[PDB]
């Protein structure tokens, strides 16, 4: 899934399309979220969610 | 929309078991339409597997 | 031409490939058929086996 | 209509002299026609109402 | 599911940069091979190295 | 024991009457065609030169970025019409299928088998049932339900 | 002679054998069976012999 | 009734074609059906 | 199962993207070719003017 985040004070863009990954665990009935690494991109990514 | 949702269940289970049926059905047909005057016919193979 | 012959100093510089846009050529010369040259119609009557 | 399709692709695999032009060929692809229009004219009612 | 469309600027990098686009020797608008001495003289055409 | 070639001087040797690979001359051949008969085309898609302001045709979003050579790709008897009696859906088929009747357009019930009974003998046809005539129409004209004899013994 | 007779007729009972095999499927399907989907196409394809 | 006729009437006709065949009008001998035959 | 969707692109990354740094070579229909293969080969068209 993907979610888009708007963004001020920037010269380009005015909104982001992160990528990210949800997980279901069927063993407990729990979730996880989990954004993949993008290459140059100045977010601090990784587990979203615990 | 529950009851929905166990009626698709047992319809997906019905489904599965009619293809195995299907397939055997054709097997044996092939098989029981075999003679000893008929092309394809051919002797074993030799492999020991001890499969369940 | 090219359309843009329209600021094609003409009175200075040659026609020249950077200009044309199609060259005459034998697809236009088929039997049968008129075809204007420098305005001559020059209808063909024929042609060699 | 999914029935008559799946008629029609599955008589398709005949062999090499068995794929026959038959009248029940025939028959299916004008059924297959004939859905598509009843289809059609129902929708046109629906629009209507 | 609502997204802003792109602008012309974003539009003209995205086609310059796609990975597909590509490039070629630099031909005639006629559809000639463009001489490698008339490369060679810096004007309206380059040299692409 | 003598050869043959000794007389021959060197002035035919020279001079004789006048007489790549074919793959070579039918690709070169293809070649020529591809520029003698060669016509260019508007290629309607906008370019890197043209500019800014002709980017602006193609209406995308983020989307539809990735798709390969990046733009937006571009672009019998009905029912709907009203029919009477004799006309519908099976009429249309009444001549394409095994069934050959064909409509007589003056006498719309009329229709003609291709497949007749008797080519030599004149010709016959079938009656659409139902239907209404006017001014009398007066044609006697075959019609046939059955091939046979006239008195069958078992009617 | 006799053994080129007998493959001949070996091949059309073959032959006939996966057609009748195809036929009964096909006389048999119903309207909510199994293994029904659409198949736009086969309408208008057609590969007779 | 009048298709009817013919097969009941044909099939008279076939039956009747079994008074051939009968082991003292005939002989035949004994046929090796069940076999792998050898002209392969 | 719903059906399924195409996931957009960030335009940011696109833009980031490092070009196609390569060519594409041309046909050898040269003049060279033209003249080795179709010397001494003319037409010749019967033709009038009104």
């Amino acid at each position: 899934a993907y979610f888009q985040e708007d963004v001020p004070i920037s010269m380009e863009e005015h909104y982001r399309i992160r990528h990210v990954n949800i997980y279901y665990y069927l063993e407990d009935d729990s979730m996880s979220v989990i954004e993949p690494v993008v290459e140059n991109s100045g977010i601090p990514q990784g587990k979203l969610i615990k | 929309t529950e009851q929905i949702r166990l009626n698709r269940s047992a319809k997906y289970n019905l489904e599965k078991d009619l293809r195995d049926k299907f397939t055997a059905i054709t097997i044996d047909d092939v098989c029981f339409s075999l003679n000893n005057n008929s092309p394809n016919i051919n002797f074993s193979e030799k492999v020991v597997r001890i499969e369940p | 031409l090219v359309e843009n012959a329209k600021n094609f100093p003409k009175c200075v510089l040659e026609i020249s490939d950077q200009e044309v846009l199609e060259w005459y050529t034998a697809k236009d010369f088929i039997v049968g058929k008129p075809l204007t040259i420098l305005g001559r119609t020059f209808f063909i009557y024929d042609c060699d086996p | 209509l999914k029935v008559a399709q799946t008629r029609l692709d599955e008589r398709t695999r005949r062999p090499n002299v068995e794929l026959c032009r038959d009248m029940a060929q025939l028959r299916l692809v004008n059924e297959v026609y004939e859905v598509d229009e009843t289809i059609q004219t129902l929708q046109q009612r629906l629009r209507d109402s | 599911t609502d997204l802003p469309p792109l602008s012309e600027k974003s539009k003209w990098n995205l086609l310059r940069l796609s990975p597909d686009y590509k490039r070629t020797y630099q031909t005639f608008p006629s559809g000639k091979r463009v001489s490698s001495q008339e490369r060679q003289r810096r004007d309206l055409y380059f040299e692409f190295r | 024991h003598v050869d043959l070639d000794i007389y021959q001087s060197s002035y035919m040797v020279d001079y004789k009457p006048f007489g790549v690979t074919p793959q070579e001359q039918a690709k070169l051949d293809a070649q020529l065609q591809s520029k003698e008969f060669y016509q260019p085309k508007p290629n309607p898609n906008p370019k890197l030169e043209e500019g800014y302001p002709a980017f602006r045709r193609p209406y995308m979003t983020a989307l539809d970025l990735g798709v390969p050579g990046f733009f937006p790709p571009q672009e019998r008897f009905t029912t709907t019409c009203h029919y009477a009696y004799p006309a519908s859906l099976a009429l249309y088929l009444a001549q394409q299928d095994p069934y050959w009747l064909h409509q007589r357009a003056d006498f719309p019930c009329l229709m003609e088998p291709e497949r007749q009974p008797a080519p030599e003998v004149g010709k016959g046809y079938l009656l659409l049932p139902g239907c209404l005539c006017d001014h009398h129409q007066r044609v006697k004209v075959p019609i046939l339900n059955r091939w046979g004899p006239l008195m069958p013994f078992y009617q | 002679s006799d053994r080129s007779a007998q493959h001949e007729l070996e091949k059309d009972l073959s032959d006939k054998q996966a057609a009748l095999r195809i036929d009964d499927k096909c006389q048999h399907l119903r309207n909510t069976s199994e293994g029904v989907s659409y198949f736009r196409g086969v309408e208008r394809v057609d590969a007779t012999v | 009734a009048c298709k009817t006729n013919t097969l009941l009437l044909d099939t008279k006709c076939m039956d009747t074609r079994r008074k051939l065949t009968v082991p003292a009008e005939k002989f035949v001998p004994q046929v090796d059906t069940f076999t792998r035959t050898t002209n392969r | 199962l719903n059906p399924s969707e195409k996931i957009p692109l960030d335009p940011y990354t696109q833009l980031r993207k490092e070009p196609v740094r390569k060519y594409v070579t041309p046909s050898d229909f040269d003049q060279l070719k033209q003249f080795l293969t179709f010397d001494k080969q003319v037409l010749r068209f019967y033709a009038i003017w009104d």
